[PDB]
């Protein structure tokens, strides 16, 4: 009537991915975890860019878009940092927004690559995280780019800029021993990384007691949060909700 | 156009309740938890943690419409047990589960970095 | 009681007409006493029985061995001996027809009744002195357990 | 028109690759051997840098209207 005892086994651990097994859990639970890595944890990511001059080839919407989607460090301050919509101020003090400043004028006759490397950032702690850089935009001689940018806190829910993950790879019962999916010709399929039968075999002799468990992740991070830190905040994150509503449900009650 | 703000699928508005609770007048000792601004995330995992309790006779959950925000789970329990008790005691379930497991991943990075 | 019939069965045939449904299989069997044919779909998936095996059939109206009715609901949380404890494989089904070969003079020497386990179908010939305990539109269960 | 900053399907980052990608195609790589020297394994990621058409460097033919 109570809570398994999950158990974890990291596999892998590099700055771009990391790699990990959960046994003695339930499917819904892991699941809800990697819904909450795809759409829970909060990063910065720019929003509200406000352009003074933009004479490049691409409209003004391009570039704010294109500026949304660079992801940034956010390793250590997105925990300290707040909603904007939350503060009380003009929505940008140094307490929920971070400010970039773009100023980019192409003189020299070659082609002037507008990359990350260009955004100044007023925090050194928040930067794109390349800083090869993401270009932004390609400008010829005598055009101009010219802007200043926020970052707020937001997760991936709202808008995919704040997708911390490059996808989540997520399996359990790699041999199929549940029998979950039926596989018209077993023969055909090939062996998953962490299937454990011989190559002679398909698919594991079928369990009738079994249960899904043994659910191995590998979380990839685009780069604003250092994956371990992407599933750390994850399990805070779903565990804040759950705290919440349950706060909720006892002033319903009573 | 009439494209909703992307805001408005976890925020509540003013004066909207989070959670709100509705006896079953079909069957006796069942409950309806219409909760707002919510998905599958909470649903799936309330349901299946409901579901390893033993005095649970039923425990189910909907989103009546996707492009809505609402999740409704429906509790039936045994008469000396009540569906209010079981759900809060599925979340605090549900709550130690998960810092158990973020004390021991915690460990594990610290061991994977050691090492 | 509450049992309409029981004996002991032997599969003389799993699936006759070829394989048509991947985990349910339409045992053919016979009994040695009451030499009643049974036809019979099983979940082979869960509970797999191969050709020759033997095994103890019963038929029951309800399931706690007192009388007493089991109202048609699921209870999973049943402090009642449940004679399906002596069992490993229990099905819940209606029989939805008694045929036999009676004619307008006669009364039935043979009966044949046959049981919708939720879908999975049973048919039961034999005479008609040990089928007295069968009227249609009732709710039966079938226990079954594998002899040595 | 220019290369995409995400990776439409599952959101790795891409443009900082398009500048890389083209300099191994000139060091006489096969595409899926520069696709593979910049990291790129799911057919998704390789997808956009396999199949992206660089219409930016056209556009730049024209002068600016200052
Ligand atoms: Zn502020
Ligand atoms: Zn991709």
């Amino acid at each position: 009537p109570y809570a398994n005892q999950p158990t974890v086994r990291i596999t892998e651990l590099t700055d771009e991915n990391v790699k990990f097994i959960i046994e003695n859990t339930d499917l819904a639970v892991a699941n809800s975890i990697r819904r909450v890595f795809i759409a829970e944890v909060p990063i910065i990511a720019i929003d509200w860019v406000q352009i003074d001059a933009n004479s490049s080839v691409l409209h003004d919407e391009f570039i704010a878009h294109r500026l949304g989607l660079i992801p940034l460090t956010s390793d250590d301050i997105v925990d300290k940092l707040q909603y904007s919509r939350d503060c009380t101020c003009e929505e940008f003090c140094p307490e929920c927004s971070v400010e970039f400043t773009l100023d980019v004028r192409c003189n020299e006759d070659q082609t002037r690559h507008v990359t990350s490397r260009d955004l100044i950032s007023n925090s050194p702690r928040v930067i794109p995280v390349t800083s090869d850089d993401i270009l932004i935009v390609k400008l010829r001689k005598g055009q101009e780019l010219r802007l200043r940018a926020y970052a707020k806190k937001g997760f991936g829910k709202e808008h995919a800029k704040w997708n911390p993950t490059a996808g989540v790879a997520f399996e359990y019962d790699p041999d199929n021993a549940l029998r979950h999916t039926v596989y018209p010709k077993p023969e055909e399929w090939p062996k998953s990384e962490y299937s454990e039968l011989d190559e002679d075999e398909s698919q594991a002799p079928y369990d009738p007691n079994g249960k899904p468990e043994r659910f191995y992740y590998n979380v990839e991070s685009c780069g604003s949060l250092r994956p371990e830190t992407i599933v750390l905040s994850a399990l805070s994150g779903l565990k804040k909700k759950l705290s919440d509503l349950q706060t909720q449900l006892s002033h319903e009650i009573q | 156009m009439n494209a909703p703000p992307a805001f408005e699928s976890f925020l509540l508005f003013e004066g909207e309740k989070k959670i709100t609770i509705n006896k079953d007048t079909k069957v006796p000792n069942a409950c309806l938890f219409t909760i707002n601004k919510e998905d599958h995330t909470l649903g799936n995992i309330i349901k299946s943690q409901l579901l390893k309790d033993p005095q649970v006779l039923f425990a189910g959950y909907k989103v009546p419409h996707p492009l809505e925000h609402k999740i409704i789970i429906r509790v039936q329990t045994t008469p000396d047990y009540s569906p209010q008790e079981a759900f809060t005691n599925a979340i605090t379930d549900l709550i130690s589960e998960l810092s158990l497991l973020e004390e021991r991943f915690r460990v594990a990075i610290k061991d994977k970095q050691e090492g | 009681a509450g049992i309409l019939f029981e004996d002991i069965f032997d599969v003389k045939d799993i699936d006759p007409e070829g394989k048509k449904f991947d985990r349910v299989s339409r045992l053919h069997c016979e009994s040695e006493s009451f030499k009643m044919d049974l036809i019979l779909d099983v979940n082979i998936q869960i509970y797999p029985v191969d050709l020759g095996d033997k095994f103890r059939l019963v038929i029951a109206s309800t399931l706690y061995e007192d009388g007493t009715l089991d109202d048609g609901e699921y209870n999973p949380t049943d402090d009642r001996p449940s004679r399906a404890d002596q069992f490993e494989y229990v099905m819940y089904g209606k029989v939805y027809r008694i045929e036999g070969d009676e004619t307008s003079t006669e009364a039935a020497t043979r009966l044949s009744a046959y049981v919708s386990y939720g879908g999975l179908l049973m048919r039961l010939q034999g005479d008609a002195n040990n089928l007295h305990g069968f009227e249609v539109d009732s709710r039966v269960y079938l226990l079954m357990k594998k002899l040595a | 028109m220019i290369i995409p900053v995400r990776c439409f399907t599952c959101g790795k980052i891409v443009g900082n690759k398009w500048e890389a990608y083209l300099g191994l195609l000139q060091a006489e790589y096969t595409e899926g051997d520069a696709l593979d020297a910049l990291g790129l394994k799911r057919y998704c990621c390789r997808r956009m840098l396999l199949a992206h058409v660089d219409l930016i460097e056209k556009l730049l033919n024209y002068a600016p209207l200052e």
